[PDB]
């Protein structure tokens, strides 16, 4: 059943790597913009989501051909698994 | 061999509605291959232990006791479904309550219907009431059902008593729910209060986080009110329906 | 010709019995405490379901043993409605008229009570803003409350009491 | 051949017959209340199959001795839809017919879905302005969308004008 | 669907008639005691809600006859509509 | 066309189908999975790990149904066959019923009146030992509702989510052979 | 054996038939336009059944005279995909590759039709988390809006227009 | 009665005895991975599972139709577990039948988490990266089948799928 | 594959275009009314949405047809390669 | 039915010992940069889900192996009550 550890394992890293790199940029833009929120007066709650909308297109167009290739050479790997027993 | 299956479905459609809402022989638990030969099994053992009364019956009273026994026989499925219907309700407003099928408390389209506390409870109250003579008390419930109205008299039966039935599996529900309910309100008013005293942070997140936890841990040290509404339930049952009719 | 009388009772008994008036409130309540599961789909289809048998009871006794349910659609379907499907009656142009009178109806009555609810989930999250906090969801709050004073108001009991006495003498 | 029929019995109902007309409208309706759960899908069958059955009525009882049947279909088929399947028999009238009602059932149900979303932005934005925001909407939404249906005399003129075309 | 164009365009138009009243009545009154949270010393976000309460209802306990004869009119355009195709 | 269709699930009522086709249709719905396990496979399942458990009563009951004489086809001569032609299945009934369930349906027992007996202690059991089986699938089914409430997200089911989760760990308890092991060594010892 | 002729002449039509196209796009377009029940999801089988027998309808009766229909099993089935179900053609070879090949198919025009709505359904939410609020669920604001963009687009008609000329020239 | 006993408890030898349960937990499976709960339409799938297990039981059925068919008992010992067979016991077939199926059901339950495992990963994915841009109320059901739709024909899909899966029974 | 790919990009342009007026309208009007969180007496976390709820319509009352029209051109491209192959 | 009250309170002992961790985790990396967001003010009711993610990561995946071999110790625990009465 070692296998079956293994790709558990690999999509539980697949889905640390795939949600670290845009929730990361969504969450440095807010904390960044959040510090723009300090003592220069921007308090309200809008303009992150004005902005943070865009970096998660940004980090998501530009990035969108990678989460092909590598979510497709596993989708081949677990496809040779079952080309087995 | 044909005055015998006159009598068989009579007692089929009495017992058949209490396998419908009863929940250990149907939540979609058991194949529907198996429901008509069960019933078919216990009618054909009910009608040869002696646990009928003759109507002398027979040339208009094919499809017309059929609709007698299904405004009796779930008469009978409804007050002894009474405590499973607690128990799944009990779940509901402790999952409900920490939001587990709160998604679907917005819009009720494309999320939880038949949650996963509830059903947990709804099949545990189901084991401890089938091993405290669980086939026995139900299937004496219906010689019980027998020996008022067996298959052909009138069934003219009382009407305010089956009127607050719901507010019966109301008010237990409630009432039994009010150990775990209460602290979980305690504790989302101490945290509204602490989004007084801190008015920037996230309540309904950190509401969520530790407000299913303390649910479940409030569920683990109870230990007492689990079993002992059964006995409750058992005279209850011998006394309720005794009255209904 | 079985095969079409069990088949089509469902479709006759929530379609020309008054199962509609009682599945329609029934389930408005429970919608509108905002749980919508503890008093399950199953079990107000059965409380409903037995409510409807008993006002059929004795329409289908006196029938079987047509013109009783007749005078049954005829008492409770809007004039101003059942005369346009009849462009006395027959039975199959009242019971158009009569499920849209239940449905509507229905609506009427489920109406006059859905409104305590929402003013106090209006009162709860009124008082909730006023004691300064208001980035809390005041729904899981308000339902207990709405379970609570509800319960202790004697709720189905005094609900279903006066919903079937409008169909029956009790 | 005898449940050759009742296999395909409702697939003629809820596909050749103006059941599609009212089952898409009314399960709509109960859609556009907010409330999608309190008409018991099962009921709102039987109230669009029994009304359906109303118009079938004067094709049923002549048809248990089919013309007027395809006239019904040649009736309610679209002119420019009609062309299409047609490049007479029976086969032909059918899905013209039913994809002809599936569009003008949707066109219906988005006139009547619409003046409800208005008031669900209207209880949306009074909620908005008036401070609360964590609050959603629709528990408090539901009774307004439901007043502005009972006075609009419920169901009664709903189903008047959606099925005036079928008795003319 | 040119019918559509004029029934979907009128939505929009009834969502900016009909709440234009009961939200600017919101930010007029919660604006007048929002301009009593100006010097005069007034500082709560508590009694200037229980005086918006009061200020949206009595914009919608006297001006609702005008939901009343215009909303249903405008449903009963659409009941004229649809007795068409 | 009853008699003529319900018979072969009469006469596998109270075998032992009752016991399995309960529990893996209590596995399918402890899993998550509201279809796919589809009913008709299970029970099918079911219905031949029964067979193989009912084969040594079956042609050692047909023996007896062969060597006879036993003139049929009326009510007394079956009830006979009943008891002085069966002997073991019988035997197998008053095994596996109740002492205090079979006593129900009377008025040393007959045949006739222990297999609703029957039938219903094995749906006793069978709801016993699959909510057993359903018990490690909660914990993991709460978990995954708790830490995924806890990591805000509140509007995805988990019903998604939890059914890998609830066969890694279905699969690697062996699954459906140590259960049907562990279910079949009650009835062949 | 009349059962086993009939028992399995639903499986030759959702398995063999131009059942499969319609019965994967149509009660997906249900699960597209947000609102999941609408359409009555019978009423979408009873109008792909009946699209489907139109579509069959000249190797039906063309049957009740069989060298006609495996014509047509040829014509829809992937080129590599009934080669590797083969080791001219046969029966019993092209039913497995003609149904996964309509099944990637339906799936690929079903693709095609449901991202127009998922882009909509985006911009609402994206439009009332702007407006301030967040509680409230953008599906019931979606569906009038993934209606009037599906209406106005002669929907159905469009649709099953652009979706059968792929079987009738 | 003999023509409808034999009739009735054959789709349980058909659904319980040949390859048609290692398609029907995969299959409707793959439904349920995509968050589609309906719509490739049970009826369907289990049309296209019973045709190719039809293809791959041909060679049995046209063979056994002509201690009787003697190629379906070589062909159940080869796919059942070696040491699961050895529980329910030379051999014979009614020996045979229950541990084929246990096999096969678990091994179709392993090649259904192993495909049910490459969606979780982009339903989760979109989940956090609809939370963390803020819309925490909406449903991402909606957003995540076209992704989960692409992420499968670009696979090839079904075709790759019903290869991988045949090729145990057919090479 | 490269129709489905060009549809997708397509899609998430579609997306970030049809997303950048109205929320950029706004944040840009919660700003500029936040500008007057300054010496003046105006700290409300409750004001912006009395103007932002107008701003948000009039640039979709005003552009409905935008939002119509190349979103209904982009509807019409799709049905051509289901048209075609 | 004293193996039902210990396999129940089992259970319920099984939820709570193995959802204390992450939740735990969780609910303290919440509250805790929720103070974050009091005195040096960055008020954003936007920011948690970008550190409470890492957590439920580090604290699961670094947990994992326990999750499996008590919870597999439990499962056969079960079975052994099946192999009995």
């Amino acid at each position: 059943m070692s296998d079956i550890v293994y790709m558990g394992n690999k999509a539980l890293y697949l889905i640390l790597i795939f949600s670290l790199w845009p929730v990361g940029i969504a969450t440095v833009i807010g904390l960044s913009i959040g510090l723009l929120q300090t003592v220069t007066q921007l308090q309200e709650q809008t303009l992150p989501f004005g902005i943070k909308l865009i970096g998660v297109s940004i980090s998501l167009l530009l990035l969108s051909g990678w989460y092909g290739e590598v979510l497709l050479s596993f989708c081949h790997e677990i496809m040779f698994l079952i080309k087995s027993g | 061999i044909h005055v015998f299956l006159i009598l068989l479905n009579g007692v089929f459609f009495r017992l058949a509605p209490l396998f419908f809402f009863l929940p250990f022989l149907n939540n979609g638990i058991i194949s529907p291959s198996i429901r008509i030969p069960v019933i078919f099994l216990v009618a054909s053992g009910l009608i040869t232990s002696g646990k009928v009364d003759i109507g002398s019956s027979v040339f208009e009273h094919v499809y017309f006791l059929m609709f007698k026994e299904i405004i009796v026989g779930l008469l009978l499925s409804f007050c002894l479904s009474l405590p499973f219907w607690i128990f799944h309700a009990v779940g509901s407003i402790i999952d409900n309550q920490r939001g587990a099928t709160l998604s679907s408390s917005i819009d009720p389209a494309n999320g939880v219907d038949t949650s996963e506390l509830a059903k947990f409870f709804n099949l545990f109250s189901a084991v401890v009431f089938l091993y405290s003579g669980g086939m026995v008390f139900i299937l004496e419930s219906i010689q019980l059902s027998y020996n008022i109205c067996p298959l052909f008299s009138q069934c003219s039966f009382r009407i305010s008593n089956i009127l607050t039935f719901l507010t019966l599996l109301a008010s237990q529900a409630v009432i039994l729910a009010s150990p775990v309910m209460i602290v979980l309100l305690l504790s989302e008013v101490l945290l509204g209060v602490l989004s007084r005293f801190a008015p920037q942070m996230n309540a309904f997140s950190v509401s969520l986080t530790i407000k299913s936890l303390l649910a479940i841990f409030i569920i683990f040290i109870c230990s007492s009110t689990i079993y002992f509404s059964k006995v409750q339930f058992f005279l209850g049952e011998h006394k309720f329906f005794t009255n209904l009719f | 010709a079985t095969l079409s009388f069990f088949t089509l009772l469902p479709f006759l008994v929530a379609a020309g019995t008054c199962y509609i008036k009682f599945s329609i409130v029934f389930v408005m309540v429970r919608n509108a405490l905002g749980l919508q599961q503890v008093p399950s789909n199953m079990t107000l289809n059965g409380i409903a379901l037995i409510m409807a048998l008993f006002v059929m009871k004795p329409i289908i006794e006196a029938g079987y043993e047509l013109m009783e349910y007749k005078q049954y659609l005829k008492k409770h379907t809007d004039l101003e409605l059942a005369r346009f499907f009849q462009r006395d009656y027959s039975l199959f142009s009242l019971l158009p008229a009569y499920a849209l009178s239940e449905i509507k109806d229905a609506f009427k009555i489920g109406f006059y009570l859905y409104l305590p609810f929402v003013v106090v989930d209006l009162v709860i999250s009124s008082i909730l803003l006023a004691l300064g906090m208001m980035m809390m969801s005041p729904i899981t709050i308000s339902v207990p409350i709405k379970l609570v004073l509800f319960v202790a108001l004697d709720g189905w009991g005094i609900l279903s009491k006066a919903l079937i006495e409008q169909y029956i003498n009790i």
